[PDB]
């Protein structure tokens, strides 16, 4: 689809970044490699401190499953065994749901995950491979499967799903399916007709994304 | 987890100041330049104060009034504190001392002055009533986060427009944007923070007993300066010469007279801060009308 | 009846716009419980102040090695008011004495010890944080720790354009109030604390009284310290 | 030099020789070349040196690079010190100075700024810088002014003897400068309205990535102190 | 409170020694002196403040409100409050248990007595704040609300009794004449028992025994109490049958001792 | 001698030198304790009505052990620190395997007997107990009063009838114990001198003594008494008139042992 | 509570001898566990014991250990959170003088009781023995050092913990009751302890 | 080469115990690749309503269910709530949930940690997003209660305030071994369909002025109604594991319901799905952390879960 995205915002932090998919809109800051604190604190590897804030109220449970989820992306895409001791504060503040926060949550989730590998991009944390994200909805009675839906359209959605891939080899090959997670009434047939569309447009994603990757950090080197 | 300043930098910016110098370029009366954003909803708004950069949403819900205040709507702010504006902040500790002090500043400022009107908000007088909500999210701090979240704050509540409601006895049928436009809400009066910034230039032994009075006073300090001063003063007024609050807890003890030339200084900015907050509205408001004359 | 602030200038308790509520001060009211102890009773307030150190910190983590460590506990008890059942606004009470004693007392030459206070509002009848502030003022000088001067607390009330000095509960839920915290005898303000509207024009004048009164109170806690220290070398001699 | 983002198909040759170098990791278990850095793939001709060039501000400790750091402890043989807020922090020996005996101990207290070389950088152990030089400028850097710097602005400050900010400088003011590669630049002339107008020039001129742009910010800035 | 091991061994065997020999020199039933001050809140209607012997200080605070007895069942609540502890720390969630059982308005208190109309009484707010304790407070709290309870004055009422809201007269007030229970802490010392014990004394008790009293009776709740947690053991059941009798002889001196008004 | 408060000029005269409870601002010195004005020599210094007992070199203090630490003991002595009680500045009953079983001879809790060695810049003391009168301490019951009615004397472990000892420690750390061997040598083997058992052979007449003792002790401290030698055995035969320990609680009697004894020291 | 659903504020709550069976170490994460079934002819209560520990105590100089009891109101929320913590104060007070503290040095043993059903066919009086039960079944079980076998009985409001075959107590409990009836609350509370008792030892070793 | 007995390799390298027990073809908890933990049921025995005559008039649940399956027991019991309402197809707008308070009774005490947290939010989520519970099965059919004869009231219940009911749930989790999630899902199952929701009514001012000086909805102590969920949409938990196969101790396997510290820490390749006998699935969660994910896996997983499903709703008529 058409996602539009900015690298560099903050600077108190060492990678930031603002992802706008339709109407969902989220700011992500990452600080690592710094000191851990003694209860995070990790022999071997990296250490991760994931955190969401809602666009309204306080963080309930909502958003601890959120950063559960996100967690789950993020883990494998760091390279976190070069970091051994270390920690990396990746901290997502939703700015517009773009979805009724009441009763759905995978556009934040699919904008936060973007959000995080964007802002894990500008922060210059060693990652194994690329990543993005897209939220799918199967509509009502149309039974139709609509990639990046809109706020209305998930209102008579009867299922709703999140897909992020790893993308590896010039964002050709998929390394793997890092998150999919469908809520709703479906059956197999229609689980691989999502999976197949869904790739598709994952690899829209990620073609998207190396180029706006790259026209924020090429003016920022020497050639 | 602390912010290390080195003993050069330490000396540097206050021997600067002794000499009349602000790193950022400003003077020592200059409020930082005040930038205001508006989203696509209302009650979207981003404020950006040189580096430092707050977000304000407001949101408003159906409640109950207090039995004991039962003509009168419901307000509330929320300002917990993230990693995200600095790693020196801890994740939501609404207990720490910087974090209570700040937090109660902001409550006596927007929420304890009455600068919005909850009586407005009552829709029938024994239930119902507009439970409004005022949450700040501190993305990026360069020094500054009161001031910035009591604009943000009151811009937010300015641009805010709750829906239209239409009662039938006991039914309160919320009506969404798309059947009829949103009301905006009652503000009473528009408060404006200023911080002031002390520096103590000698020891405390000249403080306590000393005959001239030799603190330096900056207003609207950046991080760096806010590391380093010795004293620090909020007070808030609004365009009706009103002295909403003052907040000056401890540290540096400040002359009197001092202080009050502080307050009558934080005058002349909130009335540039004021008329600069209605005029951003106005011209977003313009921008809407000629986006409605396109569609 | 009553009234708040009668044409006649008397207020709800007969006092005057510049007349004190009785003010009477205890020091070592509790040896056997702190190094500094101190009994207030502003008006209708009863606080008791407990200073406990300079010793050594329980936990070694927590502990500065330049200077002292220092700690306020207010607890308002369940009796004080009109019984509530029902914080954050506690909290604030807490680190804003913190932070006025930080820069009086002289924590530098007690390093790598801890001053614990510890408050219990018995009675609250308004103007509770300069009542707190005069009872940390004489307990801490009770404890031997050395500060530079007194600290002294009032509260100012603005009844249109008198201000009353020493308000009470009553006269603090009327009319906008200013609580000071003087150093000594001094013009400087350890604490100023303006909690609702005041007109820009008329503050000036409040500070002014609220000064003025301050002082008047600086003079009877230490009227009533050196009374207290004479009694003592008087009943050893 | 192309342009390589983390996962995509390494394009040397394992035929050849390489030295590997920043943003270019070799798998623990399939020994496989692969760039784990979004940036700008550098190769040298002839023993071939390749690495990434890619953006970044939280400095890591390699050997071999000079860092400005803060003294924030004092212990039994060595000081801890801070190249980086909220960054690991970093050991620095007593015997780690030039002509260094057990009778002689430094003289440095806790904040003073320190221009050392990291000697010991092992990932799993706390860093170690050192004040002496490793084949025989450091020392303690007295007053002045630190500056906040990109990582690659430094290195291009240190390495690059084509970056026009030391030559505007210089036609300005007389002024002593000392380059971290940690992103902490230290600078000091005559004068406080000198060092703060170099201050305000490298601030500005970190944040336009701009090379043609250092002249005319210079210019401006000083004409401003007076 | 820490002490020595060579400290702990003299006390113990000082204390199990046939006759006991107390660190004070007291006696296995004599209590420590104690000050009382009475009717010093005057925003109560009750108020005392007692300070023992050892620096333990405890002041209450008694306090009333009219309530409709048909539905409060509980007509008097004690909330203790122990300086330094947590309001959920196990010794003021114990202690507020146990005095909330020793007046608790059908047992210990005479509920009757808090009538005020056939559809309204008083309900009692007993409010307790130790400012300092180095024992086992229960003993030392139930001596400072019996002597507030005696001290407390309600105001008179107007309105006839049976059944709007009560009215009461604007000057005159009566006192309060309830009879409140007093709370006995004992410690067992091999084979002899001890009342009130010291701190020390009760840092090398084998157990305790929390008796309570009313009415020139023993009345419940009565609990075996570990004043400590190194040298806690066993007592045989004549230990317990000991301690009793000794609270059942003695207690009527500490009732008149608390008396004298 | 002049009471001064916080705050106040205590000299406006700089050729002084500035001692403890002061502090300046160019010519003015002012006072920052309530306390006594006290010129000595040059050193113009306020002595504080109140504060915890300071300790100075030569002090004979009586301690609890608060912790053990790499090579040393801290050891509270009822001031604003901990001291400390190094390894080499006690007599073991050096070999580096002791160094590690440090709780065999001290453990926290333990109280002891030693002399203030020298004192740190911060003010806290170190301690030593390098000679025979320094010990731990056992076969008896500890009681403290406060350190400003401990004279500093020549000496502090005093014999007194009835075949008890006392320690009267500066900081106001009393030992009261029975009369040991080593006690009596005082005027004018012992391989175990870290047991923590007690001596099994103390009657009862001893124990019954320890409490007189301790009562008028505590008795002398409740009238703000000063504690000395010849005031603890006055007390001890004065209370002979009671004839069970018990009876010297009481507040009457008590203010009565203290008048007694300073309406007899007039006479004298 | 932000770490809980607690659904909408708006709304408010709802207002409208002895056969034993005991089972030891069917929890995995413990040390010793327990469950005690006990089925009357007025009252039916089953409750799960867990002792974790001796779990050593990060820089802890006790020369002993330190018992710790959380008495839980797994799912059945019938007793007040003053009683609950009351009756762990008093099973903290009998088991420190049962567990043999002194082989458990700069360690801590913490033990839970859960209830899982309780139906009257306060009551908390005739709760506490089969807590004494199943803790002690449950502190055998985990392999910790016992100076006897802690039981109990409940007879009119007082209850009284026994060992030795009665001949001394390690606990006293009387709340309401009536007068005098000490001699003979210890019979029938004895006599309850040695049927518990016999079962117990029963249990360890069938 | 050196080799460990099995007590000390589970503590050693739990990844090892794993890659050694699949290398002889078992797993860890002694089951096949394929098999599932026999579970077992108790269900409405806190409930109220259990007993059909004497109703326990003191306790408060109204569902209940206890479930053993393996060394993990989980009991779960329903509470009830009434809200009063403010306000004006198969859509997700018009179904309700419940609320969890999920503790994991482990060795610690304390605040709720993020399994207990993340696990509560993922039931009430699936409660939702499956259609179980409509919200029209939570209106109250509100009665009046009014004084018949004299003294005797009478409540009627009808064949306007409107109110609405709330339901709560609390999961306590003895024995933990493994993930968890699937047993509490599957006994909140079990305990939904014994919850019995009790009957409202009203008795035949506040703003008013009173003279000086001088309501709300009650619950039935007996009378009692079904909670109408869909059945339909009831689903059942199962958890899958893809994990590689180290050559030393390419190839892949996957293994059903994850159990014991080798598996769960080790397995970084997880599948969770939520499946309904007959019907759809419900849920389904793909984690790729460990080996790829591949087709083959998703429709084995699939492929288990329903005749998990039916297992589990026919075990227990
Ligand atoms: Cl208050
Ligand atoms: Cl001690
Ligand atoms: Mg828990």
């Amino acid at each position: 689809m058409s996602v539009q995205a900015e690298i560099g915002i903050l600077d108190h932090v060492d990678g930031s970044s603002e992802f706008v998919s339709q109407d969902t809109k989220v700011i992500c800051s990452v600080t690592g490699p710094i000191e851990p604190k003694a209860r995070q604190e990790l022999p071997t590897q990296l250490a991760l401190e994931i955190i969401v804030r809602p666009a309204k109220g306080v963080a309930t449970t909502r958003e601890k499953v959120l950063e559960d989820k996100l967690r789950a992306v993020l883990t494998p895409l760091i390279t976190r065994h070069c970091y051994p001791r270390q920690l990396c504060q990746i901290t997502c503040q939703i700015l517009e749901s773009g979805e009724d926060e009441a009763e759905f949550s995978l556009r934040e989730l699919s904008c936060c995950i973007n959000a995080a590998f964007l802002a894990l991009v500008d922060a210059g944390i060693a990652l194994n491979s690329m990543c993005a994200s897209i939220p799918i909805a199967i509509i009502k009675d149309t039974s139709d499967i609509i990639v990046d839906p809109t706020a209305e359209q998930l209102k008579i959605s009867l299922s709703v799903h999140t897909l992020a891939l790893e993308f590896v080899n010039g964002g050709k090959v998929v390394k793997n399916v890092l998150l999919l997670d469908s809520n709703g009434d479906f059956n197999e047939d229609q689980l691989f007709s999502l999976l197949e569309l869904g790739e598709q447009k994952c690899q829209e994603l990620v073609t998207n994304i190396r180029r706006i990757i790259q026209d924020n950090i090429s003016p920022r080197l020497v050639v | 987890k602390d912010i290390e300043i080195s003993a050069s930098e330490s000396k540097f910016i206050l021997e600067a100041l002794r000499q009349n110098y602000r790193l950022d370029g400003r003077s020592f009366d200059q409020f930082r330049d005040v930038e205001i954003t508006f989203g696509k909803e209302f009650g979207d708004v981003s404020v950006k104060m040189g580096n430092t950069k707050v977000h304000c949403r407001i949101s408003c819900q159906i409640a109950q009034p207090y039995e004991d205040r039962p003509f009168e709507g419901l307000f509330v702010i929320s300002t917990e504190i993230s990693p995200m504006a600095g790693s020196q902040f801890e994740n939501g500790n609404i207990t720490g001392e910087d974090e209570v002090l700040c937090s109660r500043i902001i409550e006596k400022s927007v929420r304890r002055s009455g600068a919005l009107d909850v009586e407005g908000l009552c829709i029938v007088a024994g239930s119902k009533c507009w439970a409004v909500r005022a949450d700040v999210h501190f993305l990026d701090c360069d020094g500054g986060f009161i001031d910035a979240s009591c604009i943000a704050v009151m811009a937010g509540l300015m641009h805010f427009k709750k829906p239209d409601i239409t009662v039938h006895g006991e039914q309160i049928i919320v009506h969404p944007v798309n059947e009829r436009e949103p009301v905006p809400l009652g503000i009473l009066h528009i408060p404006i923070c200023v911080t002031f910034s002390f520096f103590n230039p000698q020891d405390t032994e000249e403080n306590i007993k000393g005959e001239t009075n030799s603190e330096i006073s900056i207003i609207d300090a950046t991080l760096k300066e806010e590391l380093l001063r010795d004293g620090v003063l909020t007070v808030t007024l609004n365009k009706n010469r009103e002295v909403v609050q003052v907040s000056k807890a401890g540290g540096l003890p400040m002359d009197a007279l001092t202080l009050m030339k502080c307050c009558h200084e934080a005058y002349s900015i909130i009335e540039k801060i004021t008329d600069q907050i209605l005029q951003l509205l106005k011209e977003d408001s313009e921008k809407r009308n000629k986006y409605a004359a396109m569609l | 009846r009553l009234e708040i602030y009668s044409p006649e200038g008397l207020r709800l308790d007969g006092r005057r716009w510049n007349e004190l509520r009785r003010f009477e001060s205890s020091i070592n009211t509790h040896p056997h419980a702190a190094d500094g102890s101190s009994y207030m009773e502003q008006g209708n307030n009863k606080i008791i102040t407990l200073v406990k150190g300079p010793k050594e910190p329980r936990l070694k983590s927590q502990m500065d090695t330049s200077k002292a460590l220092l700690n306020v506990s207010v607890n308002i008890t369940k009796f004080s008011k009109e019984r509530s059942k029902s914080e954050r606004r506690v909290l604030e009470i807490q680190t804003s004495l913190v932070r006025m004693f930080e820069k009086n007392v002289m924590l530098n030459i007690y390093p790598r010890t801890v001053i614990d206070i510890e408050i219990h509002v018995l009675e609250q009848d308004g103007g509770i944080m300069g009542s707190l502030i005069n009872g940390i003022t004489l307990a801490l000088i009770d404890a031997g720790i050395s500060m530079f001067d007194y600290i002294s607390g009032i509260s100012v009330g603005l009844y249109d354009t008198t201000p009353l000095l020493d308000t009470n509960s009553l006269e603090e839920n009327a009319m906008s109030t200013v609580t000071l915290g003087v150093v000594g005898k001094s013009e400087k303000l350890s604490l100023l604390l303006v909690e609702d509207k005041i007109p820009l024009d008329r503050l000036e004048n409040v500070l002014a009284i609220g000064i003025a009164g301050a002082h008047r109170v600086r003079d009877l806690m230490d009227e009533e310290l050196r009374k207290h220290a004479q009694k003592r070398v008087s009943n050893a001699s | 030099s192309t342009f390589i983002f983390p996962g995509d198909s390494f394009p040397v040759d394992p035929t050849t020789p390489v030295k590997l170098g920043p943003g270019i990791y070799c798998d623990p278990n399939t020994q496989e070349i692969r760039p784990v850095n979004t940036g700008v793939l550098h190769v040298s001709a002839k023993v071939q040196t390749a690495y990434i060039d890619y953006s970044s501000k939280r400095y890591i400790p390699s050997v071999n690079d000079f860092v400005i750091g803060v003294i924030i402890g004092t212990f039994s043989d060595s000081y801890k010190v801070s190249l980086q807020n909220f960054s690991s922090s970093v050991s620095l020996s007593y015997m780690a100075f030039p002509n260094a005996s057990k009778k002689n101990r430094p003289t440095l207290q806790v904040g003073d700024l320190v221009y050392a070389r990291v000697c010991t950088a092992e990932k799993e152990l706390e860093a170690e810088i050192e004040c002496f030089d490793s084949t025989t400028g450091f020392g303690i850097l007295e007053d002045g002014m630190i500056i906040d710097v990109n990582l690659n602005f430094a290195r291009q400050l240190l390495f690059n003897n084509d970056f026009p900010l030391l030559k505007v400088l210089a036609a300005h003011t007389k002024f002593e400068v000392a380059i971290g590669l940690n992103g902490k630049i230290w600078v000091k002339c005559e004068e406080l309205s000198n060092t703060l107008a170099c201050y305000r020039t490298i601030m500005e001129c970190c944040q336009k990535n701009d090379t043609a742009a250092f002249k005319d910010i210079a210019k401006r800035q000083f004409k401003e102190i007076l | 409170m820490s002490l020595s091991v060579a400290e702990k061994s003299y006390l113990y065997d000082s204390l199990a020694s046939t006759p006991s020999i107390r660190p004070d020199g007291r006696l296995p039933h004599q209590f420590r002196p104690i000050e009382i001050f009475t009717d010093f809140l005057p925003s109560s209607n009750g108020s005392s403040r007692i300070i023992a012997s050892d620096g333990s200080e405890c002041i209450v605070s008694i306090k009333s409100k009219v309530v409709d007895h048909h539905v409060e069942n509980e007509l008097l609540q004690v909330d203790v409050d122990i300086a330094g502890q947590r309001d959920d720390a196990l010794v003021v969630e114990t202690i507020t248990s146990l005095l909330n059982k020793v007046l608790k308005s059908g047992s210990g208190v005479d509920s009757s007595k808090l009538q005020l109309t056939k559809k309204y009484s008083f309900k009692i707010f007993v409010d307790v704040l130790v400012i300092s304790s180095h024992s086992h407070p229960i003993s030392l709290i139930s001596f400072a609300i019996y002597s507030a309870l005696n001290s407390t004055y309600l105001p008179k009422l107007i309105s006839a009794f049976d059944d709007e809201l009560p009215t009461f007269h604007d000057y005159d007030m009566v006192k309060l004449d309830i009879n409140p229970p007093l709370v006995f802490i004992l410690a067992v010392v091999g084979n002899n028992m001890l009342l009130d014990p010291a701190a020390n004394e009760s840092e090398v008790a084998n157990n305790g025994l929390i008796i309570s009293w009313s009415n020139g009776k023993i009345t419940s709740p009565i609990r075996s109490v570990a004043l400590n947690d190194s040298n806690v053991k066993s007592f045989k059941p004549h230990l317990l049958k000991q301690g009793l009798a000794m609270v059942e002889k003695y207690a009527p001196d500490v009732v008149r001792s608390l008396e004298n008004l | 001698s002049q009471i001064v408060t916080p705050g106040e000029l205590v000299t406006d005269d700089p050729i002084w030198m500035r001692g403890h409870g002061t502090y300046f601002l160019d010519n003015m010195t002012y006072s920052s304790v309530a306390g006594t004005v006290s010129r000595v020599n040059r050193l113009l210094s306020v002595i504080p009505l109140k504060g915890r007992y300071a300790p100075e070199t030569g002090d004979h203090v009586v301690g609890r052990i608060a912790e053990v630490g790499n090579k040393r003991w801290k050891v509270d002595i009822g001031g604003k620190q901990h001291a400390v009680l190094m390894l080499g500045s006690v007599n073991l009953p050096k070999s580096e395997s002791d160094e590690l079983q440090m709780r065999s001879f001290l453990k926290e809790g333990d109280l002891l007997n030693a002399e203030v060695q020298s004192l740190f810049q911060d003010g806290s003391a170190s301690l030593h107990t390098r000679s025979l009168k320094y010990g731990k301490l056992r076969n008896g019951m500890f009681c403290q009063v406060p350190s400003s009615l401990i004279v500093r004397a020549k000496n502090h472990t005093h014999n007194l009838p009835g075949n008890i000892t006392v320690v009267l420690g500066v900081n106001g750390y009393i030992w009261l114990r029975k009369t040991s061997q080593m006690d009596l040598a005082r005027d004018t083997s012992s391989w175990q001198i870290y047991s923590d058992e007690n001596d099994p052979s103390i009657s009862n007449n001893i124990r019954q003594a320890i409490c007189r003792y301790a009562n008028v002790i505590k008795a002398l401290a409740f009238c703000e008494i000063g504690i000395t030698q010849q005031r603890i055995v006055s007390a001890y035969e004065a209370s002979m008139v009671y004839s069970n320990v018990g009876e010297l609680i009481e507040k009457n009697v008590m203010e009565s042992i203290g008048s007694d004894i300073l309406t007899a020291e007039k006479m004298r | 509570d932000r770490r809980r659903l607690l659904g909408p504020a708006a709304a408010k709550p709802m207002a409208f001898e002895q056969e034993l069976s005991l089972h030891t170490g069917f929890i995995e994460n413990c040390n010793g566990s327990a469950l005690v079934e006990a089925r009357s002819l007025g009252h039916q209560t089953s409750l799960i014991t867990a002792v974790y520990g001796p779990r050593s105590i990060r820089g802890s100089f006790t020369s002993q250990g330190t018992i710790s009891i959380q008495l839980k109101n797994g799912l059945l929320e019938k007793y007040n959170t003053n009683e609950l913590k009351e009756v762990s104060s008093f099973l903290m007070g009998i088991f420190n003088s049962v567990v043999n503290l002194s082989r458990y040095p700069k360690s801590g043993i913490d033990i839970f009781v859960y209830l899982t059903y309780d139906k009257d066919l306060s009551q908390i009086s005739s709760l506490i023995p089969h807590c004494i039960t199943s803790i002690t079944l449950a502190l055998a079980d985990a392999g910790i050092e016992l100076v006897d076998m802690a039981g109990a009985g409940e007879a009119n409001g007082t209850v009284v913990s026994f060992i030795k075959n009665g001949e001394e107590i390690v606990g006293f409990w009387k709340d309401d009751g009536d007068d005098e009836d000490l001699l003979e609350c210890l019979d029938r509370c004895k006599e309850q302890y040695n049927r518990y008792r016999d079962l117990m030892i029963s249990c360890l070793m069938n | 080469p050196i080799t460990f007995p099995p007590e000390v390799l589970a503590r050693i390298s739990p990844e090892l115990s794993l890659q050694r027990h699949l290398s002889l073809g078992i797993r860890p908890c002694l089951r096949k690749y394929e098999e599932f933990r026999d579970v077992a049921i108790e269900n409405n025995t806190l409930s109220r309503y259990a007993d059909a005559g004497n109703i326990d008039t003191k306790n408060n649940i109204l569902g209940s269910n206890v479930l053993k399956s393996g060394k993990t027991i989980v009991i779960t019991s329903i509470t009830g709530g009434i809200i009063e309402e403010t306000s004006a197809e198969d859509i997700i707008a018009n179904y309700a949930s419940v609320y969890p308070v999920v503790e994991v009774e482990r060795g610690r005490v304390g605040a709720c940690t993020d399994e207990e947290m993340t696990i509560s939010q993922k039931l009430h989520d699936s409660i939702l997003h499956s259609r179980i519970l409509p919200k029209k099965a939570l209106k109250v059919k509100a009665g009046v209660r009014s004084a018949n004869e004299d003294g005797t009231f009478s409540v009627l219940y009808p064949d306007k305030r409107k109110w609405s009911y709330v339901l709560y749930a609390k999961i306590v989790v003895l024995s933990r071994t493994g993930p968890v999630f699937d047993l509490c899902w599957n006994s909140l199952m079990y305990a939904l369909q014994s919850v019995k929701l009790p009957r409202a009514f009203i008795d035949e001012l506040r703003m008013t002025i009173r003279t000086r000086g001088r309501y709300e909805i009650i619950c039935d102590q007996t009378k009692s109604v079904p909670l109408m969920i869909n059945a339909k949409n009831i689903a059942f938990a199962s958890n899958y594991g893809i994990v590689e196969l180290d050559p030393e101790c390419l190839n892949t396997v996957l293994i059903a319901d994850l159990d014991t510290e080798a598996e769960e820490t080790s397995i970084h390749s997880t599948i969770s799905i939520l499946a309904a006998p007959s019907g759809n699935y419900k849920q389904l969660t793909l984690m790729g952390g460990g080996a790829k994910i591949t087709p083959e896996m998703i429709k084995r997983s699939l492929l288990l879960s329903r005749v998990r499903a039916d297992d589990l709703s026919t075990r227990f008529n």
